[PDB]
């Protein structure tokens, strides 16, 4: 629950972070 | 008429690539027919193939994604969706990653819906074979009978 | 207490036996906690998966097997049920073509709940794209750019 | 329709038939 949301937000820096080093 | 700026043009790609993608990995019997395309959109679709193929190769990415509850998943797409596009920045690593995180859904969703479909089958199964088999399979001593007729 | 040729055994054993093959094939991630057994029921699960492999060799089957329509699953496998055993014998391989028909109606409803699971994700995920990426999408000159990206 | 209700007769025959075989 309250953790489910960290997971979330975990999910959503990771795909974040691996989309903005997909460039080089 | 509209050339790939257009609204429509960009919608119509989109869906053709992100159903490309999903159906693709969700291959890996029962397949799927393919999605006809020209070649621009087969390159595009290639590349898209190969990023994807990359980011399973990220165990950090792998283990969250299966960690987390998908039973709303809905409300878990909307959630991972705004919070990577909340900075205001735009990529395209990040529409990418976006299209990655549709396709383990569907994954996910398939998943729980597998033992559902079972429990189910099997539900019917055992209730035919209790009301129609089971005085046969009782005359042969029970299952170990089966046993006996494998040869073991 | 109560041995294998007690109903409850029978109904136990057959379970187990049932849901050990179904999982089985349905294997062929996102894999299934097997089903713990002791060394007989090893035993049988074993010749079961290979009778299994055997009746999958055996194309005039499949091809009717995938004609089929599983709109009404339950009917269908009643139907079936009824039909195999309606000339009054019983035997062990029909019991086990039993239970090889009921793992196929898993794959097969499995097979249509996978394209509405896609259509469904996609809906949400071109939704998403269209109210908060297109603008972004356009000022690159829609999907030609991602192959700019992407080198090509 | 009624050739489903065929193609089902059909699975059954055939099904039972595999059965009957599996034996020797």
């Amino acid at each position: 629950s309250e953790s489910q949301e960290d997971i979330i937000r975990n999910i959503a820096r990771h795909l974040a972070q691996v989309g903005d080093s997909m460039d080089r | 008429g509209g050339g790939p700026t257009s609204s429509e043009q960009i919608m119509k790609t989109g869906a053709l690539l992100l159903q490309g993608f999903i159906q693709d990995r969700a291959g890996r019997e029962l397949a799927l027919d393919p999605v006809p395309q020209d070649a621009s959109t087969k390159k595009l679709s290639e590349s898209l193939k190969r990023i994807g193929d990359e980011l399973d190769s990220n165990m950090e990415l792998q283990r969250m994604i299966a960690a987390v509850d998908t039973d709303s998943p809905r409300e878990v797409f909307f959630r991972v969706a705004a919070d990577m596009f909340s900075d205001g920045n735009f990529n395209w690593g990040r529409v990418v990653a976006l299209f990655y995180f549709a396709s383990k859904l569907v994954l996910k969703a398939l998943s729980t819906k597998v033992p559902e479909l079972i429990r189910t089958i099997m539900g019917w199964t055992l209730d035919f074979l209790r009301e129609r088999l089971l005085g046969w399979i009782q005359d042969q001593g029970g299952w170990d009978g089966l046993l006996s007729y494998f040869g073991t």
